[PDB]
């Protein structure tokens, strides 16, 4: 009965909050009896290149600690010397009536490196950051009002900070990054270079004028991926050409992890921000390219959002496919034909709908004109969880539905295409 | 935007103090007080964690911006061996419970390329300065803010300046 988690498929660093300490006063600094009137204080000073933290794994070889320390740094720029020179001081006055005892415990910073593919966690590192302890002050104990036998509470830790869960994706290292050393006008074509030779890969580059763009591949093969480097273009600029920052954390915009959907990426760029495209692992030596073009028609009506283009629907009967589910307000698209003959005149009645993600839906008929693409509304506000509503459509016509998905229930979201008539 | 009421030309730029940088919020930990305890947290700033953080450009490498900076402003490269340390100190009110996180600050360091009144090219340093925390009261169980712990993009705590002197061929 957990959570579904909607991340791509990569490497997602957590920051579960601050001020984490181990059972059983594992960390007790110690406690201060002070009397009244008088004050106490408690100091943890720490040395040079020290304060050892704490560090599990699920996999040694592959998630080791200098592996999950880079991974940290790639996020937040953390380094456990930071830690080193810090110090922490409590201080407490005792009122003039009673006594008072303070508490203080060593804290830590909960990260943790996780390993998302397909919807499950193949490899989780925990990660304890020393951080600048844990105060709790009380009055005086009376002795001894009575002890009471208890037991200890086993392994685990306890939360005193505030709630956190701050997720950051971070680039896959073992990939390599290829840079277009030029800022991208209207239209542009990358020709995959052979030295990364058929490994999947990263593209940085920038934009020369904000907008919405549609990049895809050689016949919208393979799906692409988006995310958007942290923190970009704030430093260094140059107008025209890219600035790397050399920034590793990024956010997932759109794409399809599944090598053989053929989709093309719909998304609104901004010539302040550095972009990457994650490019997976294609099987061939044939060649392929990146196409980018600027877009001022009714396509900017399916940002942000990844397009799949449904080749199948040949026949009249049952069709569904099956994606990734995008996160809840995160849009998906679908590019069909309707088997038969386009004669403007047959029509086959249709039916839309989800298995169980919920999403409201919009689609458009598709005419291409001598201008572009043009897209016409022809209905809004579908629920397409177990829709039973049906609408003749034109046999032979292209249509998009753009699904925002506003009920996560599964991982995947099924979209059934049934065709009678 | 990037058009600036300037004569063509390289200008060094110091942009004030108080900067710090995107997601090095909670780098360093904090502290959890409770109920009229005072809390105290202090910093060491000296050689590996006053590394300075160089973003060049094709015109501007590091040697550049670092000499400029250094003849027009403080000389960091000294004055970063030398230690220097700060504190803060916070009080939590009685029966309430606050979490206080320190992160480091920065000088921002600009070098400008001016050509029709408008900014073709910048390069940034960051010259470590000193640090900063950020406070909340919080109750066990409360959902807090992602801006309290999460910074998206660099900005400075203090007033932004623009001190300017044009580079000499």
């Amino acid at each position: 009965t957990q959570r579904v988690l909607p991340y791509s498929n990569g490497l997602y660093v957590i920051n579960k909050g601050d001020g984490y300490i181990r059972t059983n006063d594992k960390d007790l600094i110690g406690t201060l009896l002070i009397e009244a009137g008088s004050s106490g204080s408690i100091i943890q000073p720490r040395l040079r290149n020290t304060t050892r933290p704490l560090f599990t794994t699920s996999n040694d070889t592959k998630f080791s600690q200098q592996y999950t320390e880079e991974r940290l740094k790639d996020a937040f720029n953390v380094q456990l010397f930071n830690t080193s020179t810090s110090l922490f001081k409590f201080v407490e006055e005792a009122p003039s009536d009673k006594n008072i005892c303070i508490k203080a415990y060593n804290t830590y910073e909960k990260y943790e490196l996780i390993d998302y593919q397909n919807g499950s966690i193949v490899n989780k590192a925990e990660y304890y950051l020393p951080s600048l302890g844990y105060c709790e002050v009380t009055n005086a104990p009376s002795p001894e009002s009575e002890v009471v036998k208890m037991q200890v509470a086993e392994d685990g830790f306890i939360q005193n900070g505030p709630e956190e869960e701050i997720v950051v994706g971070v680039i896959d290292p073992s990939e390599n990054i290829q840079e277009i050393n030029t800022a991208i006008s209207d239209n542009y074509t990358y020709n995959i270079p052979g030295i990364v030779n058929n490994n999947p890969f990263y593209i940085l580059f920038t934009v020369n004028t904000t907008g919405i763009y549609k990049i895809n591949a050689q016949n919208n093969l393979p799906s692409l991926k988006i995310y958007e480097a942290i923190g970009s273009g704030n430093r260094n600029f140059q107008s025209g050409n890219l600035c790397d920052d050399d920034i590793k954390a990024i956010n997932y915009i759109t794409g399809f992890d599944s090598p053989n959907a053929k989709s093309y990426l719909v998304v609104l760029l901004n010539k302040d921000k550095n972009y990457y495209i994650r490019v997976p692992q294609t099987s061939s030596n044939i060649e392929n390219q990146i196409q980018f073009k600027r877009e001022e028609g009714d396509l900017r009506n399916l940002m942000n959002s990844s397009v799949n283009i449904i080749d199948n629907l040949n026949s009249t009967g049952a069709h569904y496919y099956t994606r990734q589910s995008p996160d809840v307000h995160d849009y998906i698209s679908y590019e069909f034909t309707i088997p038969g003959n386009f004669n403007n005149k047959d029509t086959s009645n249709i039916r839309l709908y989800t298995s169980y993600n919920q999403g409201i839906g919009t689609l458009f008929r598709v005419t291409e004109t001598i201008d572009g693409y043009n897209l016409i509304n022809i209905q809004q506000n579908l629920h397409l969880l177990n829709n039973t509503n049906s609408i003749r459509l034109l046999n032979g016509a292209i249509y998009i539905l753009k699904v925002e998905v506003t009920e996560l229930n599964n991982y995947n979201i099924r979209l059934h295409i049934d065709i009678t008539n | 935007s990037d058009t600036i009421d300037l004569a063509d030309g390289n200008y060094v730029v110091r942009r004030g103090d108080g900067w710090i940088l995107s997601r090095q919020n909670q780098i360093l930990g904090g502290s959890v007080i409770s109920n009229g305890s005072t809390g105290i947290v202090g910093d060491l700033r000296v050689n590996d964690n006053a590394i300075p953080y160089y973003y060049p450009t094709p015109s501007f490498n590091e040697e550049y911006i670092k000499n400029n900076i250094q003849t027009v402003f403080t000389n960091f490269t000294e004055a970063n061996q030398i230690p220097i340390g700060f504190e803060f100190s916070k009080t939590a009110p009685s029966n309430k419970n606050l979490y206080m996180y320190l992160q480091y600050t920065y000088i921002r360091y600009e070098i400008i390329k001016v050509l029709q009144h408008e900014i073709i090219e910048r390069a940034v340093l960051y010259v470590p300065s000193l640090g900063y925390v950020k406070s909340i009261e919080f109750n066990p169980g409360e959902k807090i803010n992602k801006d309290f712990y999460f910074l998206t993009n660099d900005k400075c705590i203090l007033n932004e300046q623009f001190l300017y002197k044009k580079i000499l061929e």
